[PDB]
């Protein structure tokens, strides 16, 4: 009941017009600010108690950001485009020790997004679904978040089938990239925690705050 | 905890 | 084109009629054998080259087994029923140091499976989708596995909407437990690798083989 | 490698 994909697409268009690891971390810190503005534009997100808004973002920021630069890089050959305007090529990632996870992003996310021509509306919805994760520990009212998630995918499915009537399996194909996103998201965090432990690699304040407990 | 995030959401 | 849910339900009915950690590990080794027989009963699985059959099972065994004992425990209060006929209560899991992951299983999987009354046919399909993971590294023909996965969820969606016409969001709700399954699956493996490192905790030959590289 | 698994799938 009330969760128009037009509002979601708008949130998307509204937020987005040497060591490659360092550059990636600087980009992630920069996008963390933009992510907050994005969520605020997602219907009913702001109407939730501040405590739960914090929980949802702290729980999904990584998948949310990974989905964004992945969809943004669909045009690029073998690399991804950072929000800062810099490009990280596959070879560059490999030469810095993060080749395996970088390849997983290109293979499981970017490639697949390109093969099906996932549009901005679809991306927006998928991120909205990730944002509205009812499994987030600590939620004051999980059922309420669960209800919002269902309205997003209800609207998303309607969008599909009407926009891509000739692809009856599109809706399912979209949701089926979520397990991959979750997996890649967890691996990216492990690397990040390790980078912090090792000491090298500058980590800005917002990114660092995301690495705080719990 | 989570100082920055809170400040951003409230504004 | 050809992937009847009747064959899938049959695979399901066909395979299934002190340290809690040790008992769980013994159960997992026992089910690994049954899992092989289950897959063999999944349409077109055996027609794939042995090499890919090995890759698919080595990549999904954990999620496949986690989904099974989770659905099997929907009746139990706060615990899960092992295939060996033993029950692991929540308190017992907590007293052995594995309380956090055990609770995640009850909260994110079992509870949710119980709240929506996920039936055996639905479980079977979800496991079939997990089995047919096109992202598995090394597949000789990923597109072929991708094609099979789409036929399973195509059949699954048809099953829903026809069996639960009053729940237009059931199909999506089912697929949306997959990211959780992936997450819980990765955490369970971490524990297992750690148990092997530490030396304590007997690990049988089939389970141990699953911990082999890659 | 993966001795057991192979044997089981072949039979
Ligand atoms: C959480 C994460 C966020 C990204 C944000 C950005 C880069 C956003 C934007 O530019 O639009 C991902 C991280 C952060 C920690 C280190 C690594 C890697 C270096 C381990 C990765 C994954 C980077 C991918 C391209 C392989
Ligand atoms: C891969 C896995 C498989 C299970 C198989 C079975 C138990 C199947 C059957 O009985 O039907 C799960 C494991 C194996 C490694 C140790 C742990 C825990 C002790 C860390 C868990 C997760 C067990 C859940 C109930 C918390």
């Amino acid at each position: 009941e009330d969760m128009p994909v037009e509002r979601i697409l708008e949130a998307e268009l509204a937020v987005e017009p040497n060591d490659p690891v360092t550059n990636i971390c600087q980009a992630a810190d920069k996008q963390l600010f933009t992510l907050v503005e994005w969520a605020k534009r997602i219907p009913h997100f702001s109407e939730l108690p501040l405590d739960d808004q914090v929980i949802l973002l702290r729980a999904g920021w990584n998948e949310l950001l990974i989905a964004s630069f992945s969809h943004r890089s669909i045009a690029v050959k073998d690399g991804i485009l950072l929000a800062t305007g810099l490009h990280v090529h596959r070879n560059s990632a490999h030469s810095a020790g993060v080749g395996a996870i970088f390849d997983r992003v290109l293979t499981e996310l970017v490639s697949k997004m390109r093969d099906m021509q996932m549009d901005k509306t679809e991306l927006g919805c998928l991120r909205a679904i990730v944002l509205f994760n009812p499994d987030s520990k600590g939620l004051s009212n999980p059922a309420e978040v669960e209800a919002l998630r269902e309205k997003v995918y209800a609207s998303l499915e309607a969008y599909c089938k009407h926009k891509y009537p000739e692809q009856p399996g599109r809706f399912a194909k979209l949701l089926l990239r979520l397990p991959a996103l979750r997996s890649i998201g967890l691996k990216c965090l492990e690397h990040l925690f390790f980078f912090k432990l090792i000491g090298d690699t500058p980590i800005d304040t917002f990114l660092m705050e995301m690495l705080e407990a719990p | 905890k989570h100082k920055i995030l809170h400040r951003l959401l409230q504004d």
